[PDB]
């Protein structure tokens, strides 16, 4: 037995939570169980808090959707079998060089590619607070809120910070499946390949660093989930076999170890240095350096 | 140039930061020692971080790491060789005295709590709603060992009601008490729970637990650390895969 | 030195082979048969590394590279000047990679516990010998794998995937993003929340994990577990290495034309092919 998936499913009367300081009038009621989920991991589906902050986010979070939405439609002629052949080739680009930074683009050449970004901004940023309020309500530190930010500095420089920098929203990605990979791929080409871009190595050091680190810490739990590993928060409260196995699994194995809470912070940064990194390597680009290759000759 | 002084400043954040992060991860296990239990010389480049006190709930106090090691009971090993580096073979029993494999720690001798104050733990019979939805239910099973023979049947399932997962089976043994087998170290099948770890005549050596309603963190690793020995310290009785596919 | 836990677990037995022979420690590293297995591999490619290092002429480390034998050695071997150093140095790593494997095997039958990290690293493993094993074989040529090198194997990436035009139209390349994306998603938010109810606001009381699953509850109105977000870790991050390889063993294999133009397929079906309007029409 690996304990990949559970042998036997156990079942008891629905969970809805610990209290501490929240609104329980805005908590929805519980949701149906999910057998097929129990295999893996717990059965239950809600409840989920919605408060204002929340509506707002998931309001303009459709309405973000909605705009590129009937953009496509309009684009697919309003033929239901048209809009779904070409579903990852339609594409709600921004307005053109020549507009710079106005909001004065028509509808059909930017206006709406605007709108869109609008939207998506709220519904971000209006998320943002919510994991920070969700956390405060129940007494809990803002480690999420905050490794939330890390992921929001790269889609903020793409599409807000660098273009504004550039001076035009024509920098910008567009919506869309397929034209948003062809603007990555040029991106590397208008400015001599990233693979020189410093940022982008580490970057990708930290991407694959993350699947390295989850492989390994995912694989250790499970390796002592014979001695109940995986209730870490006590494993940090009062130790236990679990955590002294894993630990010297690690040190005989290349030299030194962690701690049940320790790993954790490993953790937290392996992923946020991923974003953080990849930020600053794309804000760098067009307006500080020109040609990765050039700057790298010269360094 | 912006981007040389920018790249030049990560590497001294990120060495900052390792440093950070390795200290951090030293709030157990150190100082080093010697194989006697002495200080070791070579402590490493990395100082001991400030300690830290985490605040328990449900009047269980505080835990200060760094702080001096809590295990102190008696570990019935001895040395093998002169020079640092070799095993230490086990004095008597190792299942018994619980060393390599089936080492335990003393964790506290109390159950875990949920957000409540509730047993986190707790027999199916006496979780009000819970059952079993899905899979075999093993309830009534005959338990096998690795030497291929019976060695009790299972008479209940302990749950835990936080995450509603079934942690262990309670096994009856031939003399009428029963002791808790850990779910991830069992194999229910369609007509019996095969256990690989342990022979029929190791059972009844398995740790108990002082209430039929409950068991304490202690108890489980006691239980955990025991059921693990097994895999090594019941070899000889284990049956090949040959011999049990008959 | 030892942590001042790890004595009772300084036990005998374990090993694969060579009984107790080589079962025995260096400070903290546990050494074993296959540790000096890995030793012996690691030395003589280190080695092999630096001589053709000699025949390049150069000792930096940004300009060192080994290359596979060219095209025209085809599966063949090679003057150790031209390729076949190449060759066996990744003989070399193989059994290095494989004896690490192998060794954390021991360690987890000294200590008792499961065998899911050798399980998992077996993983990286297969996606290595991918690219300088399988594909090149089915290819037909060493010559296609890549070079040993910091720079010169991004060169490799570079020259390799603009083969096809943009590589990102590879299906099997999207999917692997996917997970690549999500395991990172997913390490974040595991670190933080453990963290979060670890170390509440000062002066209060360590949360509990039932308070780990109502923050994610009332967040997205569902929670995995404890158990579940370890098991969904590993299987994120190996399913994306599984589908880096399955990108990679058909390119040149199976495919071999510009992989944007492979989606035609779904644009081409019968009931909408000839529509007129849109993109496509
Ligand atoms: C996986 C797809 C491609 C590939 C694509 C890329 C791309 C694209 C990039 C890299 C980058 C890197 N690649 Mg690569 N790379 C490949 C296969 C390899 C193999 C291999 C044996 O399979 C190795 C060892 C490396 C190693 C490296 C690192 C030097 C560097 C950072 C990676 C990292 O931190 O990973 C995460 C792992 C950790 C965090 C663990 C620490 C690992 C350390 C850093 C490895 C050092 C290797 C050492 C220099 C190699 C020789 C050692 C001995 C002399 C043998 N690559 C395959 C062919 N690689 C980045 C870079 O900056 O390159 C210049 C980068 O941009
Ligand atoms: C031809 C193309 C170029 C190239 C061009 C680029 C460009 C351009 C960029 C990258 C970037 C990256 N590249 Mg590159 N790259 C190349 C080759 C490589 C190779 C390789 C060959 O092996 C690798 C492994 C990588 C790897 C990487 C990553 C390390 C990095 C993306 C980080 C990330 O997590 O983003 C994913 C994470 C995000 C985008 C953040 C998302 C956060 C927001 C808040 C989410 C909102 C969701 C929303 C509300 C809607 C859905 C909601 C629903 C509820 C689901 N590149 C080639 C040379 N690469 C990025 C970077 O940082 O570079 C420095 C970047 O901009
Ligand atoms: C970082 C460099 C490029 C980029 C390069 C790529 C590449 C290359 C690929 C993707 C892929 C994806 N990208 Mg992208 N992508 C970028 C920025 C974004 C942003 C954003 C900043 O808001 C969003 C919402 C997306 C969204 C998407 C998804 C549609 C898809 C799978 C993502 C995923 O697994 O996420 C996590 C999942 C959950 C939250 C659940 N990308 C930037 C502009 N993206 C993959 C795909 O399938 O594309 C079609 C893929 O191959
Ligand atoms: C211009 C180039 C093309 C392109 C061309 C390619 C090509 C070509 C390849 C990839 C591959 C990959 N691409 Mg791409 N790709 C592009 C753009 C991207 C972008 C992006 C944001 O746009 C992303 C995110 C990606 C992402 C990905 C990954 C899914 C995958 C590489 C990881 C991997 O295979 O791990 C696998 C992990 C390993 C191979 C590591 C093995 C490590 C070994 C086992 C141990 C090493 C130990 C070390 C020696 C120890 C030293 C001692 C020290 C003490 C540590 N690509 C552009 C469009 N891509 C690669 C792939 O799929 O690989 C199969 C690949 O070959
Ligand atoms: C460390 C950086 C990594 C990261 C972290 C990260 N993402 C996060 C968080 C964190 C810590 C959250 O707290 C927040 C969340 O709620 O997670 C469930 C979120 C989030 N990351 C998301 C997506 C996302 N993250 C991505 C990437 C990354 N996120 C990085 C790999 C990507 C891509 C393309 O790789 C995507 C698509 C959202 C699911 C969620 C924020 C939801 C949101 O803002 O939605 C508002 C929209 C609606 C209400 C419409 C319905
Ligand atoms: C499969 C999913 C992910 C994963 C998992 C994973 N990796 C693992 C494990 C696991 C679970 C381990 O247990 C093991 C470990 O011990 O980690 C601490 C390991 C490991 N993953 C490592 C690296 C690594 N893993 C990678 C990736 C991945 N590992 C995936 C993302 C990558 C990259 C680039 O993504 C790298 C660089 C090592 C740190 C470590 C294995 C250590 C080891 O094998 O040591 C024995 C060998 C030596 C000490 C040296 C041998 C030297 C050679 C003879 C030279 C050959 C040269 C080489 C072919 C080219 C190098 C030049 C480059 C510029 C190309
Ligand atoms: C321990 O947590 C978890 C982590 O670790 C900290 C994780 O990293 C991840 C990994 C994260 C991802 C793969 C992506 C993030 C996932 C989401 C944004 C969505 C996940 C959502 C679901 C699985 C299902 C959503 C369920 C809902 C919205 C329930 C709502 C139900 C009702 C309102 C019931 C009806 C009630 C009525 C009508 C009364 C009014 C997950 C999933 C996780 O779970
Ligand atoms: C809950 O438990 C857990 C622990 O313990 C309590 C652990 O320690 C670890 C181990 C993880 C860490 C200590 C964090 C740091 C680890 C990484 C960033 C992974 C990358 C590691 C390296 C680059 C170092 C590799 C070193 C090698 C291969 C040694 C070289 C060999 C000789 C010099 C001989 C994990 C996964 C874990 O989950
Ligand atoms: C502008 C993006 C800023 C991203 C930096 C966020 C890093 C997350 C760090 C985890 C928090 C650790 N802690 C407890 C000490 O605060
Ligand atoms: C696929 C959707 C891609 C849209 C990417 C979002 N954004 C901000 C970078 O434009
Ligand atoms: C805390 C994680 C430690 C991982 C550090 C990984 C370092 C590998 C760096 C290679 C990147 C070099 N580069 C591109 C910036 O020149
Ligand atoms: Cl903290
Ligand atoms: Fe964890
Ligand atoms: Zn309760």
């Amino acid at each position: 037995y690996q304990n990949i998936f559970s042998q036997v499913q156990v079942r008891g009367p629905a969970d809805l939570g610990m209290t501490e300081d929240v609104n329980l009038a805005n908590r929805s009621g519980v949701g149906p169980f999910s057998t097929l989920l129990g295999w893996f991991g717990n059965a239950q589906l809600g409840p989920i808090y919605l408060g204002s902050l929340g509506v707002l986010s998931l309001f303009s979070g459709l309405m973000w959707f909605f705009t590129i939405g009937i953009w496509f439609w309009y684009q697919a002629g309003w033929n239901p079998a048209v809009f779904l052949r070409d579903l990852f080739f339609f594409s709600l680009e921004p307005p053109a060089p020549e507009y710079g930074l106005s909001f004065a683009a028509p509808l059909k050449e930017g206006g709406l590619w605007l709108i869109a970004s609008f939207f998506m901004f709220v519904a971000v940023w209006s998320w943002w607070g919510r994991t920070y309020l969700r956390a405060q309500a129940l007494g809990m530190g803002k480690h999420t809120a905050w490794a939330f930010l890390s992921a929001i500095w790269l889609w903020m420089v793409l599409g807000f910070i660098r273009p504004i920098l550039m001076g035009s929203w024509s920098e910008a990605v567009p919506y869309g499946i397929f034209s948003h990979l062809d603007w990555t791929n040029n991106f590397s080409l208008v400015h001599g390949n990233l693979f020189y871009n410093p940022f982008h190595g580490l970057s990708i050091a930290f991407l694959y660093g993350s699947a390295l680190l989850f492989a390994m810490h995912g694989a250790t739990i499970l390796a002592v989930s014979r001695f109940g590993g995986e209730r870490e928060l006590e494993q940090i409260a009062d130790r236990g076999t679990a955590a002294e196995r894993a630990a010297l699994f690690w040190r005989w194995t290349m030299g030194f170890n962690a701690t049940m809470e320790g790993i954790h912070r490993w953790a937290i940064w392996m992923a946020v240095l991923v974003t953080l990194t990849g930020g600053i390597g794309i804000l760098l680009s067009g307006t500080v350096v020109d040609n990765w290759y050039v700057w790298g000759q010269n360094h | 140039d912006l981007a040389s002084l920018a790249i030049y400043s990560f590497w001294i954040f990120l060495a900052g930061l390792i440093y950070y992060l390795q200290t951090e991860n030293m709030r157990e296990g150190y100082p080093l020692e010697n194989e006697d239990g002495t200080p070791a010389a070579n402590q490493g480049p990395f100082p001991l971080p400030k300690p830290k006190t985490f605040i328990l709930p449900h009047g269980r106090g505080t835990l200060t790491v760094p702080g001096p090691e809590s295990e102190d009971r008696p570990i019935a090993l001895a040395r093998t060789a002169v020079s640092e580096g070799f095993p230490h073979a086990p004095t008597g029993d190792p299942m018994k005295d619980g060393v390599g494999p089936a080492s335990w720690v003393a964790r506290r001798d109390l159950p875990e709590l949920d957000g409540h104050g509730h047993n986190k733990i707790k027999p199916m019979k006496a979780a009000a709603g819970f059952h079993v939805s899905a899979g075999k239910n093993p309830i009534g099973l005959p338990v096998r060992g690795c030497d291929l023979e019976i060695a009790g049947k299972v008479v209940d399932i302990w749950v835990d009601i936080p995450e509603q997962m079934a942690r262990f089976l309670e096994v009856e043994l031939k003399d009428g008490s029963t002791r808790l087998l850990p779910m991830q170290m069992v194999k229910v099948q369609s007509n019996r729970v095969h256990v690989n770890a342990l022979s029929s005549d190791l059972f009844a050596g398995i740790p108990t637990i002082k209430s039929p309603t409950e068991v304490t963190l202690l108890e489980e690793d006691k239980i955990c650390g025991y059921v693990a020995g097994g895999l090594m310290y019941a070899a000889p009785k284990r049956k090949s895969v040959v011999a049990a596919m008959l | 030195a030892l942590l001042s836990f790890e004595r009772k677990y300084r036990v005998p037995g374990g090993t694969l082979v060579g009984g107790n022979l080589f079962d025995f420690w260096v400070g903290p590293f546990y050494v074993g048969f296959f540790g000096v297995a890995t030793f012996f591999f690691a030395a003589l490619g280190i080695i092999l590394i630096a001589w053709s290092a000699v025949l390049q002429g150069t000792w930096n480390p940004q300009l060192i590279s080994v290359y596979p034998p060219a095209l025209e050695y085809g599966l063949g071997g090679a003057p150790l000047a031209k390729g076949g150093l190449w060759q066996i140095i990744t003989i070399c790593a193989t059994g290095a990679f494989v004896s690490w494997a192998l060794r954390e095997v021991e360690i987890c039958r000294k200590l008792g516990i499961g065998y899911h990290i050798p399980f998992a690293f077996a993983f990286a493993i297969l996606a290595y010998l991918t690219l300088v094993l399988f594909r090149p074989v089915m290819m037909g040529a060493w010559g296609y794998a890549f070079p040993y090198g910091i720079w010169t194997h991004l060169d490799w990436v570079s020259n390799t995937g603009y083969t096809y035009g943009n590589f990102h139209y590879n299906p099997a390349h999207m999917i692997a993003i996917s997970f690549f994306f999500t395991n990172a998603l997913a390490l974040a938010l595991h670190g933080a929340l453990v963290l979060s109810a670890a170390n509440p606001e000062k002066g209060k009381e360590m949360r509990t994990p039932d308070h780990e699953d109502t923050f994610f509850r009332d967040l997205v109105g569902y929670s995995i577990g404890t158990l579940g977000i370890h098991r969904l870790g590993l299987l994120l991050s190996l399913s994306a290495v599984f589908f880096s390889a399955l990108c990679m063993i058909i390119t040149g294999t199976i495919w071999f034309d510009q992989w944007v133009d492979w989606w035609q397929w779904w644009v081409k079906l019968p009931w909408w092919a000839n529509i007129p309007g849109g993109i496509n029409g």
